[PDB]
């Protein structure tokens, strides 16, 4: 019923900032809330972040902390994750969730097929 | 547990700049403030600075005041200190020392202290 | 820095006469601005503070108008103690720069 | 913010709707009443406080709240009805070089009771040394400024808050808001009413 | 504040109320209907005391009991004002009524009221030291051979001042006189005493001719005759006498 | 602003005696003002008498202060191994701050 | 409300420093901005230096760097200002201005009857 | 933040009504056209349960 698209791959300079699209069809999009994951390519899955454009609350984790920005869109229903000051770490998977009002919240329902971005020379 | 961490040494040139930082845990550190002094290898200690760490406000020696700064992060709980205009004089331990606290009363003079940078400036 | 003009420099009025000096700056100073008059060979004194607060104790008359880079001061019923130096006084950014200073005398 | 302004309201008609058209984007959290439904139900005396505050702080102005001003400039009790307005302030409040005409309170011995006021100046002893007024170790001054420029962030740049509290007091209502008027009709069976006349 | 022992000291003299003292109940019109309200008013042929100021002067603390109907013949406006409240001192709230040369100004504050308050051109307000609490303002207009005769109704009730006002130009005289409401008041304080305010012209200071009375009220039944205009026109006392209670 | 001279430059004990430090000031300095340090070679120094006359949490009684006037003394009323390092003595006052020349105990 | 007394005239050689007292009595001490404004005999006036002595931020003007300081005391509740390396362009009368708080620092609320200032040889 | 309710309607609710209406509130004369800016409230709110 409802499916999540989520952009490329990016290959980004570790001085730079990476933007990541997700696009949700399907359903009403007001009650709709949209969690980012990030998974290591060898280790599990890491939460940052969940946003509730209903309500326009937003939330990050401790230590993505004024570095990570989570928006939504409601003319084209999407999200957008900014990440600035880029590492060599942050070389991971990043997931776009997105949860139901009648489900719970801070749960995910659907998940995207993820983008890899890299941190290189 | 009370403990202050620092950074490892570091090797620089002339005319460049140097950055350290030592951390803070195990404490009230909102409270707190850290001094900065600097020892050669067999030579008695000097005062260079101090900042209070909810306030800014910085005093800095005679000497060292038009080339030394102080810059703290509270979501980093870490004291941060930067001299310009390296020497070959320069090359000497850098130590950061905070008083203890418990959010109530804070203890009277830098009883704990950090383990120390050596740096050296050469060409 | 900040360069300011006060115009027009010399202004000739009579007791009981309506008169406005305007002061304009180079850029933007928002609407921090102080004015000051000046008796000859006596200390300034301050009336109109943020181009409209107007200082306790100076009277009601004097009313200042303006937004940005363009300020003035009018003076509804003029009186012969209202003869002197007019200075400016921008204070947004440093380096606070005052006017050339306008002086009001009686028409001979 | 820390010597905030009290204004007592008493005799007179409130409009709020002029309250709307301060900012075209500006938070009107309310607790206890619906702002919408403010023109009808009314109470006897109005107190408004206004002072200004940083932008990320705005939150701690809120019954339950906790934090730098919440507990040390302004505290706000739990059972309390009213509504709060804060709007940006930027154009009004900042200087290039930096302003310094705002001040709060960083330390003090315990926290701050609802509606309670600290304007002491006394030297904060935080260790045991006295220092007996000497900005030393363990010796700093409650004030700070807030070094407003307008080059700042959202998150730094002033809000100017003002905070309406009401109650209800045995004496009558005195402030409250206007009433309706439907023109005349004559020679016609109409329902009507004359200040509660039915 | 000022201290004075030139009083003469004379017992208040008593007279005769007669039929004076009715006022509107309340704000609905009625013609030629015969109506009966039971209400506060003053009963008829009933004591109603007498000061006299003059070197007379009478400046008592009087009590407010349920209700007054303060009536005074004067000129040239002697009378100004008066005070009410519980000790008529800084440690209750105090009202304050008073018309000086400009207009009418009613306080709620709490004064720190003289021994011995008046009114001395007329530029020496000698009525109280100092104002901590006030918690209520308002300016209206002036309410003003003898010719004045003034007459006035207060009545607090549920936490409401009323006040009810007559003038009429001419012992007190004999005939029929409505009152009309005046000011309405939500002041909200219990008071149970009162004190008057008089005007003296410095020559130190002389005081002219003036009488006034006092009378309380206590409920009754009345049975009013309204005209067909809604004017009063008289009144029957039903407890006063058996032919009036047949009426 | 504030001069701190220390002497004697070394110091020749054995264990088992008692010691004394003396690090004498040269204007006058409060004496909740004041702090005595302690290094061992190569090793952060830490703190060891505040206030001229209190010790430190974990500082073995050994050591006791006597916090005279503006010339301030700690003597050390026991010697262990550990004592043998070198010493300095920092002023709190608003001026400047100094640090002493250093006594080395053999 | 608070009166405001400077120094008496100064006459001296331009090859050494002038120190300039100011003396500000009423109303409480801590809430008070002191301003020094140079008046020339042949022109208006100019701003040098600016002093918060409770919160302690000097601010001096661009051409008068390293040749002035501003410094107050609690204690005698007073203002100073020292002007070293003195040219013969630098004789003027100097005026001592304060700021209060409630309002305005960086305006002057009261000024000084002045002090004048002459170097020559 | 999964249990609201409604705080903003234009008229009273008829017994055992239910009204799950998402629509922008206008409670002033301008229309308020799909935002929820000046003078328009978005009728629901969170009961922020702690
Ligand atoms: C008024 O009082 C006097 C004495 O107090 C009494 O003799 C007289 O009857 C009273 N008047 C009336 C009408 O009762
Ligand atoms: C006046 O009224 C108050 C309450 O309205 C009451 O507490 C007080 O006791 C009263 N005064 C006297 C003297 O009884
Ligand atoms: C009632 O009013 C009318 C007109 O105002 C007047 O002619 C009439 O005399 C009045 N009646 C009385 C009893 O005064």
């Amino acid at each position: 019923q409802v499916q999540l698209v989520q952009s490329g791959a990016e290959v980004k300079k570790p001085g730079s900032s990476v933007k990541v699209s997700c696009k949700a069809s399907g359903g009403t999009f007001s009650s709709y809330s949209f969690i980012w994951v990030r998974q290591a390519p060898g280790q599990g899955l890491e939460w940052m972040g969940r946003i509730i454009p209903i309500l326009g609350i937003a939330n990050y984790a401790q230590k993505f902390q004024g570095r990570v920005t989570i928006t939504a869109d409601k003319s084209t229903t999407t999200a957008y994750m900014e990440l600035s000051s880029l590492r060599s770490e942050d070389t991971a998977v990043y997931y776009c969730a997105r949860g139901t009002e009648y489900g719970d919240y801070d749960v995910s329902h659907d998940w995207g097929q993820g983008t890899l971005v890299t941190v290189s020379s | 547990q009370m403990q202050l961490v620092q950074s490892g040494p570091e090797v620089k040139k002339p005319g460049t700049s140097v950055k350290v930082s030592c951390k803070a845990s195990g404490f009230t550190f909102s409270s707190s403030a850290v001094q900065w002094v600097r020892q050669a290898r067999g030579q008695h200690l000097e005062w260079i600075g101090w900042i209070v760490v909810g306030s800014g406000n910085t005093n800095y020696a005679q000497k060292f005041q038009e080339r030394v700064t102080l810059t703290r992060d509270m979501s980093t709980r870490t004291a941060y200190m930067e001299l310009s205009s390296l020497r070959s004089e320069d090359t000497a331990v850098y130590y950061c020392a905070a008083p203890n606290c418990n959010s109530t009363t804070c203890h009277d003079g830098f009883d704990i202290w950090g383990q120390g940078t050596v740096v050296t400036v050469s060409s | 820095d900040i360069q300011m003009t006060q115009s027009p420099s010399t202004l000739s009025a009579s007791v009981g006469d309506r008169v406005t000096i305007t002061c304009r700056a180079s850029q933007s100073i928002s609407s921090w601005l102080a004015w000051y008059q000046q008796k000859p060979g006596k200390a300034p004194k301050l009336l109109i503070y943020k181009a409209s607060s107007l200082e306790s104790g100076v009277p009601s008359r004097f009313s200042g108008s303006g937004s940005g880079t363009e300020f003035t001061l009018t003076i509804s019923s003029l009186q012969p103690d209202d003869f002197a130096t007019y200075y400016c006084q921008q204070y947004n950014s440093y380096s606070h720069t005052f006017g050339q200073g306008t002086k009001l005398e009686i028409k001979r | 913010v820390y010597a905030w302004n009290r204004k007592r309201i008493s005799n007179c008609v409130a409009d709020y709707s002029v309250l709307y058209n301060l900012a075209p984007f500006f938070t009107f959290k309310c607790y206890g009443v619906s702002p919408t439904k403010l023109n009808d139900l009314c109470f006897t005396n109005v107190y408004a406080d206004s002072f200004v505050i940083r932008g990320d702080e705005v939150r701690q102005i809120a019954p339950g709240q906790t934090g730098n001003i919440a507990d040390y400039n302004y505290k706000l009790p739990d059972d309390f009805t009213g509504c709060v307005i804060a709007w940006n302030s930027n154009k009004l409040d900042s200087k290039v070089s930096g302003n310094y005409n705002y001040l709060y309170r960083l330390f003090r011995k315990s926290n701050l009771k609802p509606f309670e006021r600290d304007i002491s100046t006394e030297i904060y002893q935080a260790g045991n040394k006295p220092c007996n007024g000497v900005a030393g170790f363990n010796c700093y001054f409650p004030l700070r400024s807030y070094s407003f420029r307008p080059t700042y962030g959202v998150g730094h740049q002033p809000y100017r808050v003002v905070v309406l509290s009401f109650e209800l007091l045995h004496a009558p209502a005195t402030v409250c808001g206007p009433k309706k008027s439907t023109n005349l009709v004559k020679n016609k069976c109409v329902n009507f009413n004359f200040n509660g006349l039915k | 504040c000022v201290n004075l022992t030139t009083r003469t000291q004379l017992p208040p003299a008593y007279t005769n109320s007669f039929t004076r003292g009715v006022y509107y109940p309340d704000k609905v019109f009625r013609s030629s209907v015969l109506h009966s309200t039971q209400d506060l008013f003053l009963p008829f042929f009933s004591n109603v005391t007498w000061f006299h100021v003059i070197k007379r002067f009478d400046n008592p603390v009087l009590p407010f009991n349920d209700g007054v109907y303060f009536a005074s013949i004067e000129k040239s406006n002697i009378i100004r004002g008066w005070i009410f409240g519980t000790t008529l001192d800084s440690k209750t709230q105090s009202l304050l009524i008073v018309n000086n040369a400009t207009n009418v100004v009613i306080k709620v504050c709490e004064f720190q009221f003289c021994n011995d308050p008046f009114l001395d051109m007329e530029s020496e307000f000698r009525v109280y030291s100092s104002a901590n609490n006030c918690t209520f303002e308002y300016v209206s207009q002036p309410f003003l051979n003898f010719k004045n005769l003034r007459e006035f109704v207060f009545k607090n009730i549920d936490g409401y001042f009323k006040i009810y006002s007559k003038h009429t130009p001419i012992d007190l005289p004999q005939g029929f006189s409505a009152l009309e409401p005046l000011v309405d008041l939500p002041i909200g304080i219990n008071i149970t005493r009162f004190q008057t305010l008089l005007a003296l012209h410095r020559s130190g200071w002389t005081a002219g001719a003036a009488a006034y009375y006092v009378g309380y009220l206590q409920p009754r039944t009345f049975l009013l005759k309204y005209n067909e205009n809604g004017t009063i026109t008289d009144a029957v006392d039903c407890a006063l006498d058996p032919l009036s209670e047949t009426k | 602003e504030i001069v701190l001279t220390q002497s004697p430059g070394t110091l020749s004990l054995s264990p088992g005696e008692r010691a004394t430090l003396s690090c004498r000031a040269s204007q006058s300095v409060r004496s909740s003002y004041l702090g005595w340090y302690q290094q061992k070679p190569g090793q952060a120094p830490r703190l060891l008498i505040y206030g001229a006359s209190s010790r430190a949490t974990g500082i073995p009684d050994r050591f006791s202060g006597s916090g005279s006037g503006t010339d301030f003394t700690l003597t050390i009323s026991r010697l262990e191994s550990e004592d043998f390092a070198v010493y300095y003595c920092q002023q709190y006052d608003n001026s400047p701050w100094t640090f002493g020349q250093g006594t080395k105990v053999e």
